[PDB]
RNA sequence: UGGCACCUCGAUGUCGGCUCGUCGCAUCCUGGGGCUGUAGUCGGUCCCAAGGGUUGGGCUGUUCGCCCAUUAAAGCGGCACGCGAGCUGGGUUCAGAACGUCGUGAGACAGUUCGGUCCCUAUCCGUCGCGGGCGCAGGAAAUUUGAGAGGAGCUGUCCUUAGUACGAGAGGACCGGGAUGGACACACCGCUGGUGUACCAGUUGUUCCGCCAGGAGCAUCGCUGGGUAGCUAUGUGUGGCAGGGAUAAACGCUGAAAGCAUCUAAGCGUGAAGCCCCCCUCAAGAUGAGAUUUCCCAUUUCUUCGGAAAGUAAGAUCCCUGAAAGAUGAUCAGGUAGAUAGGUUUGGAGUGGAAGUGUAGCGAUACAUGGAGCGGACAAAUACUAAUCGAUCGAGGACUUAACC
């Protein structure tokens, strides 16, 4: 595996908060590693929500960030990230095996020449 | 004096008749056919040359083609040549098996070693660290270069570099088991490589 | 793993070992192998490991004997074991006892 | 392993209680002695009233290391300490009583008075 | 630790062979007929592999 | 040990050790031999021989030396007393202080004693690795010969021949055969172990996820018990085998000059760890650019011949997915004629019995469901995701003579 510039424990966060937010805004722009790791990391994440079981739900919520993705009126209660991988994303590919990513190439950033590119969950 | 190829599978252990344990390198050598055989009176030299495995058509040009079109067989990865051969043998186009030994055989294994990177001289020539202690500022350095006089170092100061990647014959290795259906070869000890390196399994010379 | 060194060494693989864990307390029926005469020797003691993979596997055992302590590591399908016996099965926690050996 | 200045536990009825080693025999530049091999040594503590006295220098034979030995057949033992008897210009004992388990590779090397009074021959 | 001599400009110029850079590998797109990089989107239609991204 | 004062005072670092060696032979061991006050055993001395080998400690800043314990042996010298832009700084050789001694004194003693700043980012050659260009009279893909070069080269003990030969006895072999070591070298991870910061478990403090339950952050990876792949030694496998050609010192055969004799002059033969081979690795830029098998062919424009350019063939690359490779280039496995990488599904090592629920207990906790749950890097299937689509480079083969045709 990589490491991606940093110890263990600012590399696990920073892959924490690349899943999460590639679950909550469903497209993200980043360096081409950074995409490269958490291709990995969300596959993984969205078939423990395929999986469905609590079991599964307590292991997903060690790895999930506590993030309000929107707040819905049914008394206005919020939706957080793990209802929306559990409940959205997960049903989105029940028919699908793998390969729920996807990396397309953009080009180089002005400030330092690296690499960016695009990554979406489709 | 018999030749064949093979790729390395692996490692591990058999127990003997008396219940001894000793380990093992297998080998597996299948789809060896003869190319071509030259002759002191057209090539200078005597040798029969050896093409071990199949591989697409995709990966092959035409001048591979017309090469193998001549013993009647598909393209081959690796070829080889082996010397000290009874030439009388070994129709064009034949096959080559496991069966040329037997059990109790001693052989000559060849291939090349496991690749290091740029190593430094203790571990690419084995040389001996500095004190760690005692206000050293000397650990891992190669040692002087030279005495003074000639006014340049001598060829053969051994420093740092490229390690690991080169040649290796091991001398007078048992064959333990045969296996003919499988196409494997066991060989006692072990060889130079890694795994799916190409060996070359030969009678050994001494 | 491979499957190939698999199926070339499952022929030598013993199937009367039984079951047991490192924990508890075996007996081993071992050849003793001299020139030309052969006896059975007996070790009888604890599981401290289990290692290994198929045909690599070994075990090792402890015992006390005269005041000291002594281990013997075998090969789980060797051929010099006459025969294993389970004399009782232990309650541990671990998979290696290493700290009895400090105890 | 047995190197120069390693100390071991006396295993016989001799006067002797613990030795220092102070030379592996057997070549220039040997460095390391195993069970069954003879050391030059000097006694470190005796019994008072023994036959072997504190500043003696005599030669001994290993009969268990720490880190035991293989056998042919693919088995190993291993003990919980380094022991030795001390030994005559012959290889018999110059003491009437062994204390403890024995290797079997004593038999191997022909120390046979050794091995015949030893409580165990493992 | 310090140069000896000063470097002539011959072999300044001679050193300096190597410290060029590359050429874009780019083609044309099949879509709007403009330049880009293979194996990237088309900055310009926002085109790959003829589809809209 | 000295003599001289020829280079260096706009600086040529000075003892001992460490790291790394290389050379000479006046040879310490091992190999061959002549003489002996050579019976045998053990030795002495000289000749040939530099292939390899040639120890760990106590005391002292020490070199040297003495001592302890080994070894086949513990050689002697050169290289700025080899080696400080490679290291150390115990000693010598600054400033402080003290003893003995000398001086009226300030001070001094190469007498002693305790303490005392070791700078530099490598330009050129040289050394060790890795690329690019062009050449090698067409353009390509593989397989190779070997001029030349580097490596390796050591040696103990035990059994038998045989208590024989020899000797008054005491004692005690050569030559030959067999077994097993030390030190060194190469490769590798099946075994024994080490490590294993994105693997499994236990646990303390405090903060957080609204609370319980279950979890997350920080405390060296918080600490503690294990451990996969990979990398490794102290682990395992193998090596220096058996020989050939010509010789050294030496011992002879034949043989004259010199009717004899003579190893020499003509001519032959035995004869060393040494020489050249045998063994391992590199090697055609070996500009003397070698050889074999296979593939593509004789296009179109201009030129005044020379020749130039412009589309290609066989073949390669740009770009992209990577690892068995790797500082980067390079190398190798692949790009839908697809298992190259990730995911997915089944496994494997490893750890040791998940969550939820239920039962027993006042409770800490125990038991069942259930070798359970988890499981980086390991294995096999599977085109779900990305290797889409383009583009670039790359021959038309000079002259002379001789053989065939
Ligand atoms: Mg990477
Ligand atoms: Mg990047
Ligand atoms: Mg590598
Ligand atoms: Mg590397
Ligand atoms: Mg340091
Ligand atoms: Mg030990
Ligand atoms: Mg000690
Ligand atoms: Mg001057
Ligand atoms: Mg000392
Ligand atoms: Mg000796
Ligand atoms: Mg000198
Ligand atoms: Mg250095
Ligand atoms: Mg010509
Ligand atoms: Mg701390
Ligand atoms: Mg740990
Ligand atoms: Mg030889
Ligand atoms: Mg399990
Ligand atoms: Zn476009």
């Amino acid at each position: 595996y990589r490491k991606l510039g940093r110890t263990s424990s600012q590399r696990k966060a920073l892959l924490r908060d690349l899943a999460t937010d590639l679950i909550v805004h469903e497209r993200i722009e980043t360096t081409e590693a950074r995409a490269k790791e958490i291709r990995k990391v969300v596959e993984k994440l969205i078939t423990s929500g395929k999986k469905g079981d609590l079991h599964a739900r307590r292991q997903a919520a060690a790895f999930i960030r506590h993030e309000v993705v929107e707040v819905v009126q049914v008394k206005n209660r919020p939706v957080y990230a793990l209802q929306k991988l559990f409940d959205d994303v997960a049903p989105r590919y029940a028919e699908r095996q793998g390969g729920y990513t996807r990396i397309l190439k953009k080009g180089p950033r002005r400030g330092d020449g690296a690499p960016m590119v695009i990554i979406e969950l489709v | 004096t018999k030749g064949i190829l093979g790729r390395k599978v692996g490692m591990t252990q058999v127990f003997t008749e008396n219940g001894e344990l000793i380990p093992v390198t297998v080998i597996e050598a299948a789809q060896n056919v003869v190319l071509q055989k030259k002759t002191v009176e057209t090539d200078g030299y005597e040798a029969v040359q050896i093409g071990f495995e199949d591989k697409r058509a995709k990966l092959s040009n035409k001048p591979e083609q017309g090469h193998v079109a001549k013993a009647d067989t598909t393209p081959k990865r690796f070829i080889r040549e082996f010397r000290d051969v009874n030439l009388d043998e070994y129709e064009i186009g034949a096959e080559v098996k496991v069966d040329v030994f037997a059990e109790g055989d001693i052989i000559d294994a060849t291939g090349v070693s496991k690749g290091k990177g740029f190593q430094g001289v203790i571990k690419r020539h084995g040389q001996s660290r500095g004190p760690m202690a005692h206000g050293s500022r000397y650990h891992r350095r190669p040692g002087s270069m030279g005495p003074v006089a000639p006014n340049r170092v001598f060829k053969n100061k051994l420093l740092p570099g490229r390690m690991g990647g080169e040649q290796i014959t091991i001398q007078n290795l048992e064959i333990v088991k045969v296996d003919v259906e499988k196409n494997v070869l066991l060989v006692k000890g072990n060889v130079p490589g890694a795994k799916k390196a190409l060996v070359q399994i030969k009678t050994a010379t001494k | 793993m491979n499957k190939l060194i698999d199926e070339i060494t499952k022929s030598q693989l013993n199937p009367d070992v039984p079951s047991f864990r490192p924990g508890d307390t075996v007996r081993v029926h071992a050849k003793v192998v001299e020139g030309t005469r052969e006896r059975i020797q007996l070790f009888e003691g604890v599981v401290i490991k289990r290692r290994g993979a198929g045909i690599s596997e070994t075990f090792t055992v402890r015992k006390i004997s005269n005041g000291v302590g002594v281990e013997r590591t075998f090969p789980v399908h060797t051929p010099r074991i006459a025969k294993l016996e389970v004399i009782r099965r232990g309650k541990v926690r671990r998979a290696k006892l290493y700290y009895l050996r400090n105890l | 392993m047995i190197q120069q200045e390693s100390r071991m536990k006396v295993a016989d009825n001799s006067g002797a209680r613990e030795v220092l080693t102070i030379k592996v025999l057997g070549g220039s530049g040997r460095k390391t002695a195993n069970i069954g091999d003879v050391v030059v040594c000097t006694v470190k503590q005796a019994t008072p009233g023994g036959v072997v006295k504190k500043g003696e220098v005599v030669k001994a034979v290993i009969v268990r290391t720490k880190s035991g030995a293989r056998r042919q057949d693919g088995s190993y033992i291993k003990f919980d300490e380094n022991a030795c008897v001390i030994i005559r210009d012959d290889k018999s004992p110059r003491g009437t009583r062994i204390f403890g388990p024995v290797a079997r590779e004593l038999r191997e090397n022909n120390f046979m008075k050794i091995v015949s009074l030893a409580p165990e021959v493992l | 630790a310090v140069p000896f001599r000063r470097t002539s400009k011959a072999k300044k110029r001679k050193r300096r062979t190597h410290v060029k850079l590359q050429l874009p590998g780019m083609n044309e797109c099949s879509n709007c007929g403009e330049y880009r990089l293979s194996h990237h989107v088309c900055p310009e239609c926002g085109q790959y592999d003829g589809k809209d991204v």
